[PDB]
């Protein structure tokens, strides 16, 4: 599959930020193999002096001092190498999370709303942090796994070439057998891939549907389903592991064969049973200890690389969903540089809009309307008829190909930073991102006096329930407004809409999903706040629309009828039928 | 630590497979040590013996030993991985059966306060973590302890002051170093889960509130606040890796101190004799090989904290008390039940054939929760067929009531097992006959009774799920049927079909229906309008419409 080739090239391209840290860790893994050889050389020379030449320990204080010194440098370049590796993976996640958040803030609310907010947190938190061990552990180890084994062979070859061929002779053999085994491990991992993916979410499925198992009397008979689906899961994944523990056992076989052969070759060559391998200078004891201390260290780099190979998978899975995200061709609404300095209710005239999603799909079809300054309007229709898409296009969150001239200036030529200064709006869901309930209201005006601050509170009828809160005005606004109710979380969204002078006010569905009492409270505040400037509303509450200047009913993103409420209420058009729809439901 | 007691007792079901997976973890890890210390002695004995000792040195016994130690280290690791993973999948099965049997008696009510979706993703994750207790905690810690105690006992047959020095060093860092690093990393390990979940709440707030922040001009002031939480979160992760760096540097110096001491102390003499030729290398190569036992030991104790945390969440959740208790009176299933209800403080009597409709003003219905005994009522008494509702055991209560949920659950199983849920004993043709009568035609095509539904398979639509719930309620036929807004968010062309399906399919049943939609109420006897849990008026559609009342305004 070329997917891995493209993904693993993306991973290598994201590592240029930490190239300095990945070069030091490559350099420190080459020093660590030099100290492993030095530590094995001094140990072998001390042992030979004491065993063969029978030298007392107190005469070997120099090789002991040099041996203690390598043991301390080894611990230093392991502490150093663990911290250099962390900086390698940190600076990559910090520079990708900045790219993910930049592409996600520029794409705006139009594209963010496509997936749940917990789906984005998985991409920004779980997926980006999954690429840490690839750069912190796997990539450094993938270079230490090729340097240290070659240093071991280069150091044993001058001492003895038969001991250097036992270790080197398994270098081609180890991957030749893992690949031979691995192709049998992809058979069992192919014909079990589907059956093992249906059995993985079986516990969560039977556990998300315990209410349905309760009300049918099947609670006890879904324990024999858990017993059967767990037995099948084990007997199907143990088949796969019988081929994946062989691949890990190829390295342990060649690690055990090499230590046995180094011992038997050297042990027999001391007794005269063997006469090859050395350079006719005689095989010494320090040559056999050097090869025997370094025999397990030849395969250690490869064994640690085998415990990090998962970190390549979860960093390719993470890099999968991070590369599709980063290469979506979504096109943003273009931002002009003109500034609107009217500072008064604006007039919206529009013809042939074709408002389009960032993905390029068209959301509202041919739109033709006008809106004089100070004239409130309301959009009515069925669910999925592109009623909200017009509000988002007026806010600047969506791209339109046509003419949307506000106050005589087309929107796409208007700077978004200054346009939103004259724009206030109230969505169906009152998203409160600030710290405290007072900071939610003061979000519009970061610096204002308490006189107008209080004026915007009681006007929105939020002061009605302030004493009910534990702290009052400065109540700590809980995450997702958990502390507040949905009814109270809406009247505080209204408060910040009213607090800042607005040259256009866009209500999405302020009264929807409200309780009994607050529904009038939000309407009373807004119905009196829709007169001070031009306003456009969207609603499904058709009962009290007799006051709004124009009714714009639309279906499939096309405004069908217009005019005052009384005209199209009894004209028998789509609105009259739509009004009759609400009568079916209590 | 006492939190793990209920789950360690679950291990007695598979005590021989769990203990065999540790026995092989020691045999493998003693063969690793024994292969390198027998090799190190064999080289020293061979070198000292020399060419002259070719016939007096028995070199066939050590040579047959390095071959044995190499085979049992190679194959001991393979079978240790197989036995320890097979036993881990049998603990997982026993953990899931144990924690499902405990979440059933408290299914609707005990889990109500917890918001689901995240509670259950926490339950599956906690059961998985409780499964790692054997491989990742018990097996490394117990294996390390008895490998040290065998090389300390084995080496003590040569020298006591040397076996208790290598064993003393090794056993002191098995008991001191793992706890001393858990304590050091305890502060930054909770400062890690605070700064991570704080960054997550500041991120979804910045993403969900992206429309509000952009227009009020605060999307950048809240972006640097989010980026200052990451900066603080990346300093807590750096401090954690600076402790893992110290743990590995220290473990390399402890294994260095054991080698240095064995080199120096065993040079004076091993046992009685001074100048011990080949016995110096038997001790320095044991010290060199024996610290592989202590390699996984600090991450085993570190991971133990996560297992204790998960052992509390699962234990405090499954040790709650079930709101309702069903008495095992073994009452036979009733037929043609006549639900009568008083001061529950509504009161309403449903005869054994009446199709009641309840017009509650515009979540799951509270009246139907009490009928299925989700929880006992606080005020009145509920009687099914002139007998109290609490007098029926669970088996009979689930058989005299056939409720359709508002939230139809589509299990991941096949289409056959989504219908055999209602009636296990029904034949295959019965499932086909009733999937037609209900109007679920597209399902039966291309061998649909074996088609995978739910997650991992085809998803049904809102109007097509509603036909599946009614399909179960009809297969699991019961005298009393509790509809729960069956026509809600439903197409008008199919809402009539559902209502017509209700009228003809369930004609000879005690249908009770809770809705807020007025369509098709003319065929319902004794329409009831309910406001704020209070009954306003009752009567047939004609009778309730003629007199002025709440039904009239709506109509
Ligand atoms: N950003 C988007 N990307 C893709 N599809 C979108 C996007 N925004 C809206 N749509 C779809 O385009 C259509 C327009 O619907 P919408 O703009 O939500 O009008 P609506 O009347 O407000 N819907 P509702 O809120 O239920 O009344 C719907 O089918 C939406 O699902
Ligand atoms: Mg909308």
């Amino acid at each position: 599959k070329s997917r891995q080739k493209e993904l693993t090239r993306w991973l290598k391209q994201q590592s240029v930020i930490s190239q300095r840290w990945l070069n030091i860790s490559r350099l420190l893994g080459f020093v660590s193999g030099i100290l492993i050889i030095a530590q094995a050389w001094f140990m072998a020379r001390i042992l030979q002096h004491m065993i063969m030449e029978n030298i007392p320990r107190e005469a070997l204080l120099l090789p002991f001092t040099l041996l203690v010194l390598t043991f301390v440098l080894r611990a230093w370049v392991v502490w150093l190498r663990e911290r250099v590796g962390y900086h390698a993976g940190q600076h990559i996640r910090f520079a990708i999370r900045r790219q993910v958040l930049d592409r996600l803030q520029q794409a705006g609310p139009a594209w963010i709303q496509g997936k749940p907010a917990g789906s984005w947190a998985t991409l920004v938190l779980e997926q980006i942090d999954d690429m840490h061990d690839y750069y912190a552990r796997y990539l450094p180890q993938m270079a230490l796994a090729v340097s240290v084994p070659l240093l071991i062979v280069v150091a044993i070859f001058p001492s003895n070439w038969a001991a250097a061929l036992i270790l080197l002779g398994t270098a081609p053999l180890i991957p030749l057998f893992m690949a031979l085994v691995g192709m049998g491990a992809a058979d069992a991992n192919r014909r079990n891939f589907l059956a093992l993916a249906r059995l993985s979410g079986h516990f969560l499925d039977r556990l998300r549907g315990m209410e349905t198992l309760r009300i049918f009397g099947r609670g006890e008979a879904e324990i024999e389903s858990i017993r059967s689906a767990s037995e099948d899961f084990r007997q199907r994944t143990m088949e796969v592991l019988r081929l994946a523990f062989l691949s890990s056992g190829i390295l342990e076989f060649f690690t055990s064969l090499s230590i046995a052969l180094v011992a038997v070759y050297f042990g027999f060559s001391y007794l005269g049973e063997l006469d090859f391998g050395h350079y006719d200078t005689g095989v010494t004891l320090a040559a056999g200890f050097l090869a025997l201390i370094l025999a397990p260290e030849f395969f250690q780099p490869l064994r640690d690389l085998g415990t990090f190979y998962h970190a390549k998978a979860q960093a390719v899975g993470a890099a999968d969903s991070l590369k599709t995200f980063m290469e979506t061709p979504l096109a943003h609404p273009q931002r002009g540089e003109a500034e609107l300095a009217s500072t008064d209710p604006v007039t919206i005239e529009a013809e042939e809009l074709f408002i389009t999603s960032p993905e390029g799909k068209t959301l509202a079809g041919p739109l033709n309307f006008t809106l004089p300054a100070g004239q409130r309007a309301v959009l009515v229709g069925r669910s999925g008829s592109g009623k909200s898409s017009l509000l988002n296009a007026l806010s600047g969150f969506l791209s339109y190909q046509g003419s949307l001239r506000i106050n005589g200036i087309e929107l796409r030529d208007l700077s978004p930073e200054s346009w939103r200064k004259h724009l206030s709006w109230v969505g169906q869901n009152p998203q409160l991102p600030a710290a405290t309930l007072r900071d939610n209201v003061l979000l519009a005006r970061p610096d204002a006096s308490e006189q107008e601050l209080q004026a915007a509170l009681d006007n929105a009828w939020v002061s009605e329930f302030l004493p009910l809160l534990p702290q009052g005005v400065d109540t700590p606004v809980g995450d997702q407004a958990a502390r507040l109710s949905v009814g109270q979380a809406q009247r505080v969204a209204v408060a910040r809409a009213l607090l800042n002078p607005c040259s256009l006010l866009l209500l999405d569905e302020p009264a929807a999903s409200l309780d009994a009492h607050s529904e009038q409270r939000v309407m009373e505040a807004l119905n009196a706040a829709s007169l001070r400037q031009t306003t456009l509303m969207v609603t499904h509450q058709l009962e009290d629309l007799a006051d709004w200047d124009v009714i714009w009913v639309m279906q499939d993103g096309r405004i069908i009828e217009q005019g005052r409420y009384a005209e199209l209420s009894v004209a028998g058009g789509p609105f009259a039928t739509l009004l009759a729809h609400r009568q079916e439901e209590i | 630590m006492r939190a793990l007691l209920p789950y360690l007792a679950l291990y007695k079901r598979h005590k021989w497979m769990l203990s065999l997976g540790i026995v092989l973890a020691i045999v493998t890890l003693l063969a690793s040590i024994g292969l390198l210390t027998l090799s190190g002695w064999f080289l020293s004995a061979s070198a000292v013996a020399g060419v002259a000792g070719l016939y007096s040195f028995n070199y066939m016994l050590p040579a047959a030993g390095v071959r044995g130690a190499a085979i049992t280290r190679t194959a001991g690791r393979y079978f240790e991985r197989l036995v320890s993973h097979d036993a881990t999948f049998r603990v997982l099965q026993h953990l899931r059966i144990y924690t499902f049997s405990k979440l059933l008696p408290l299914s609707p009510a005990g889990l109500a306060r917890y918001r689901q979706g995240e509670l259950l993703n926490r339950v599956v994750a906690d059961v998985d973590t409780l499964d790692h207790l054997y491989l990742r905690v018990i097996s490394p810690l117990v294996g390390a302890f008895v490998v040290i105690m065998v090389v300390t006992i084995g080496l003590s047959f040569l020298d006591f002051t040397l076996a208790f020095t290598l064993g003393g060093i090794m056993l002191l860092t098995l008991f001191l170093m793992p706890p001393l690093f858990y304590r050091a990393g305890k502060s930054t390990g909770q400062n890690l889960t605070h700064l991570r979940g704080q960054y997550r709440q500041q991120l979804t707030a910045w993403l969900q509130g992206q429309a509000e922040l952009t227009i009020f001009g605060a999307s950048d002031r809240y972006r640097t606040q989010l980026e200052n939480t990451e900066i603080q979160w990346l300093e807590a992760q750096r401090r954690q890796s600076e402790l893992t760096a110290l743990s590995q540097a220290i473990m390399l110096l402890i294994g260095a101190l054991a080698v240095i001491l064995m080199l120096w102390m065993a040079s004076g003499g091993v046992g009685g004799n001074a100048q011990p030729g080949a016995l110096i290398a038997l001790f320095v190569f044991c010290a060199l090989a024996a610290f592989e036992a202590l390699a996984p030991v600090t991450g085993a104790f570190q991971h133990l904290g996560q297992v204790i945390a998960s052992a509390v969440r699962i234990s405090d959740l499954t040790d709650q008390k079930p709101e309702v208790t069903f008495p095992d009176t073994q009452t036979r299933v009733a037929d043609r039940v006549s639900l009568t209800l008083r001061d529950v403080g509504i009161s309403l009597q449903v005869n054994a054939g009446e199709h009641i409709a309840i017009l509650g003003r515009t979540g799951k219905s509270t009246l139907l929760q009490q009928l299925t005994r989700a929880w006992d009522p606080q005020q009145g008494e509920i009687l099914l067929n002139d007998s109290p509702i609490a007098s029926l055991n669970e088996a009979a209560l689930r058989q005299t009531i056939s409720v359709v949920p508002q939230r139809v659950h589509l299990f991941s199983a096949t289409l056959r097992d989504n219908l055999l849920l209602a009636s296990p004993g029904s034949s295959d043709e019965a499932l086909s006959e009733i999937l037609r009568r209900v109007g679920l035609e597209k399902l039966l095509e291309d061998a649909g009774l074996n088609s995978w539904l739910g997650e991992g398979g085809r998803q049904l639509s809102g109007g097509e799920l509603r036909r599946l719930a009614i399909a179960r309620a009809l297969l699991h036929d019961a005298p009393l049927v509790l509809l729960d807004q069956p026509t809600e968010g439903l197409d008008a062309t199919t809402e009539s079909q559902i209502l017509e399906l209700l009228a003809e399919m369930m004609r000879e049943k005690t249908v009770l229906m809770v809705t807020h939609r007025l369509r098709g109420l003319s065929r319902f006897q004794q329409i009831i309008v309910m406001d704020n849990g209070q009954i306003i008026e009752q009567g047939t559609h004609a009778e309730l419409l003629a007199r002025q009342g709440r039904y009239y305004q709506f109509k």
